[PDB]
RNA sequence: GUUAUCCGGAAUGAUUGGGCGUAAAGCGUCUGUAGGUGGCUUUUUAAGUCCGCCGUCAAAUCCCAGGGCUCAACCCUGGACAG
């Protein structure tokens, strides 16, 4: 799904949710009640840095223990490569060029085959992109220059170390997979690999 | 009773503490039936430092604090000599509790049953797996646990201690 | 004289050393003399003596300590039997094991001699496993 | 502070009671 | 440098051990020989164990630190208290209390009390008060005279208790080990050396051995004093 | 979501990995057949054991690496440890 919804909930609940369905911080009128007063319980943790994960890039659950289990098939530090396999995430791409303000805002711009890679359209937000590739926008872009509006909002964060965006022709590529110190979200790797060790 | 016990609280930044049960154990008398609170307090900072602590009190949190003072005179090191693991597996059982701890790769956080796992969160390790064989316990469990981590040796002091100098080490 | 002439030595040092005596008295058998010969050398024990008391030729054994201390040794020595008689183990060179890492060694019986698995593991052979101390 | 002089001052009896059981006599 | 010549001892009570079927057999590798019903302590490890002795007395209180003696046998009663009272140190008169060292905030109060009795028993205000009163105050600064009277002059834990032998006070060994305080006692020939990290096995039935070993300390420590 | 079937958890059939004084459990004790295990030294064959090489264990599956379907699922090409 999207889950498309109410998401100042999530805010509040997980955290400030960074980039990912606002730059805008939460309650700007509200938490004016409900005391945590302290108690939470260890799997509400681990289950909160589950969906501090699945809120901010707008995977399917059942998709992140597809990634999970990829993860743990690949050689390495899981915990990490969870980190790559979702920062190389296509929308996650486009939401960190700049070229939509939200997530959401980049796998819709993405599922009406807005993005033309390596001058191939690529009409699927879970597209996994590669080392050396081309992020650019459509020909109808020049005159639909919804892009150049998020390009024009943007600028505050700059880019991480694998984006090269280029200002007028418009496009992004990545150097090389994402670092953690690259990563742009604050969670611990560990809490979320050790909550899917049952599965 | 100078008061409020600001000063003398010591903020604990230096030891964070949390509790991993706290039962009501009761005994009877002559009146009755009365109740005390027995809580289990793991203390330890994440760098590598901790230990267990039991206390009852006939005040929940009188017994938490009590179990920490407790607590934070039994202390040990942990040994723990790469990238925030364990030098090499170990068993070591306490009483009717056994715990096998194992080291991890560096991509595993901290898997384990709930009184082991609370130790070893806060003993700062990052990358270890530790199957509890034995009992339903908490408190022997990881009491079992530090028994089972005192008794482990680094690679220097095991290079130290046979005099072999040095190979057959990666790092 | 039992059944088996290794739990002999290897009995004889748990008992040694768990009641602190640093001190054996073992008997001197060729695969007695070939494990405390690789054994002497590799830091775990002092020295080992033969000698004789009727014409039988015994070894004594020293064991390691280190200074006053609630026990005068630290690490305890755990040594353990693996290839027990009647129920015979036998590793390829893959299968032989690093103990601990290698904190431990592996005691076995190659074609060559009796090696380590620093000594097994560069020849190549397999055989074996005696026993694994560490 | 106290406690950690406390402890240096077991590690020092400890090495103290750790050079000369070893050798000596 | 201190040394201690060997017929010094081989002359005096310091062989001269105990009894021949009551051996705690961790002396094993230790005991020299027996003779008539009496142990014969090692006397080369014995003067070593005591060159080792001194060197980490007068180590320590050439750190600078304050050190304790504990005195209850009443057959090394008053030696103890001749070895602390020119050798600056606190020291027990006639008995021990269980807690005097681990449970040392109660004896902190008790010492609260016992330093506003001895002001009132110094000020002349004792003779206001009947029999009753004069009588309570007596008696309750007989017992803390009786524990407390010797060790007025402490603060804290110390760095290294020497004791009377092993038997009566295995109760202040035990709390010593308790708090990790490093102590240096003196060994009979059936006790343990592993109780205290390092101690001075030699028979203490001649006084003259006690005053050999205690005096020999005395002057380890005052010469640490001596800076 | 519920149910059913199977494995896990279960070291709750235990080689890895349990027990038998009192918790479930040592035959009432003993002789001994089959069978099981067995002292030390030296020598011989190599059945076990180990090492090399060779043959085979179809293809598909699983593992690695590439490639193709807009990605994935799936399909395809090559390779191989085990054993």
């Amino acid at each position: 799904s999207r889950y498309r919804g109410p998401r100042f909930k999530k805010i509040r609940r997980l955290g400030a949710l960074p980039g990912l369905t606002n730059k805008r911080p939460r309650a700007g009128s509200d938490l004016r009640n409900q005391s945590r007063s302290g108690k939470r319980s260890q799997y509400r943790i681990r289950l909160e840095e589950k969906q501090k994960l699945r809120f901010h890039y707008g995977i399917t659950e059942r998709q992140l223990l597809k990634y999970v289990r990829i993860a743990r098939k690949a050689k390495g530090s899981t915990g990490q490569v969870l980190l790559q396999l979702l920062e190389m995430r296509l929308d996650n791409i486009l939401f960190r060029l700049g070229m939509a303000p939200t997530i959401p805002g980049a796998r819709q711009l993405v599922n009406h085959r807005h993005i033309l890679v390596n001058g191939r359209i690529v009409d699927i937000p879970s597209y996994r992109c590669k080392p050396q590739d081309t992020i650019m926008a459509r020909d109808e872009q020049k005159s639909i220059a919804l892009i150049q509006n998020s390009l024009d909002l943007s600028p505050r964060e700059e880019l991480p170390k694998h984006l090269t965006l280029n200002p007028f022709p418009y496009k992004g590529l990545v150097n090389q997979i994402i670092d953690s110190k690259w990563v742009g979200l604050k969670i611990n790797e560990l809490l979320v690999v050790e909550y899917y060790s049952r599965q | 009773g100078f008061g409020s016990k600001s000063k003398k609280e010591k903020i604990r930044d230096g030891f964070e503490e949390n509790v991993v049960q706290v039962r009501r154990v009761t005994k009877v008398v002559k009146g009755g039936k009365h109740m005390r609170f027995r809580a289990i307090v793991v203390v330890g900072d994440k760098k590598g430092q901790v230990g267990v602590g039991v206390g009852k009190a006939k005040e929940v949190v009188s017994a938490v604090q009590k179990a920490a003072v407790d607590a934070r005179r039994n202390i040990i090191t942990v040994p723990m000599t790469k990238y925030l693991t364990f030098p090499h597996r170990n068993e070591a059982d306490y009483g009717a509790a056994r715990v096998m701890l194992r080291p991890a790769a560096p991509g595993t956080g901290v898997i384990a049953g709930g009184a082991v796992r609370t130790v070893l969160e806060m003993a700062g390790v990052e990358n270890a797996l530790g199957k509890q064989l034995g009992s339903n316990n908490a408190l022997n469990n990881a009491r079992a646990t530090i028994v089972a981590v005192q008794t482990m040796r680094q690679f220097s002091d095991v290079a130290r201690d046979r005099g072999i100098p040095m190979e057959e080490l990666w790092k | 004289m039992g059944k088996d002439t290794i739990a002999d030595i290897i009995t004889c040092i748990r008992n040694a050393d768990m009641n602190r005596k640093g001190t054996v008295r073992i008997v001197s058998t060729n695969i007695t003399e070939n494990i405390v010969k690789i054994l002497l050398r590799e830091g775990f024990i002092e020295n080992a003596r033969k000698h004789q008391e009727r014409n039988k030729y015994f070894l004594v054994l020293t064991l390691r300590h280190r200074r006053n201390k609630k026990g005068p040794y630290l690490n305890t020595f755990h040594l353990k039997r693996v290839s027990r008689p009647g129920l015979r183990i036998y590793s390829n060179y893959q299968r032989i094991p690093r103990i601990l890492g290698g904190m431990g060694i592996a005691i076995l019986s190659t074609s060559r001699g009796i090696m380590t698995d620093r000594e097994a593991r560069l020849e190549g052979i397999g055989g074996e496993i005696l026993c694994y101390i560490w | 502070t106290r406690e950690r002089q406390k402890l240096k001052q077991l590690f020092e009896d400890a090495y103290e009671r750790c050079r000369n059981a070893p050798m000596e006599g | 440098y201190w040394n201690i010549n060997l017929e010094e001892m081989m002359e005096a009570g310091v062989h001269f051990g105990h009894g021949t079927r009551k051996w705690n057999p961790r002396m094993s590798p230790y005991i020299s020989a027996k003779c008539k019903g009496i142990h014969i302590i090692n006397l080369t490890r014995t003067a070593r164990f005591l060159s080792e002795a001194c060197d980490l007395v007068f180590d320590a209180s050439s750190r600078g630190k304050q050190f304790l003696i504990v005195g209850t046998k009443n057959k090394a009663a008053d030696s103890v208290a001749r070895a602390a009272i020119r050798a600056r140190c606190h020291y027990v008169n006639k008995k021990w209390l269980g807690g005097m060292l681990t449970n040392w905030s109660t004896t902190e109060t008790r010492l609260h009390k016992f330093r506003d009795l001895r002001m009132e028993q110094t000020a002349g205000r004792l003779a206001r008060l009947p029999k009753r009163d004069a009588a309570v105050v007596k008696r309750q600064l007989s017992h803390l005279q009786t524990y407390l009277g010797g060790i007025k002059y402490m603060t804290g834990l110390p760095d290294i208790v020497i004791i009377v032998d092993q038997q009566e006070e295995y109760t202040a060994l035990r709390e010593c080990i308790t708090l990790g305080i490093p102590t240096i006692c003196l060994i009979d020939t059936n006790c343990n050396p592993d109780l205290a990290d390092i101690s001075i096995p030699a028979n203490d039935d001649a006084i003259a051995s006690i005053r050999l070993i205690l005096t020999k300390l005395v002057f380890a420590i005052c010469e640490g004093r001596s800076s």
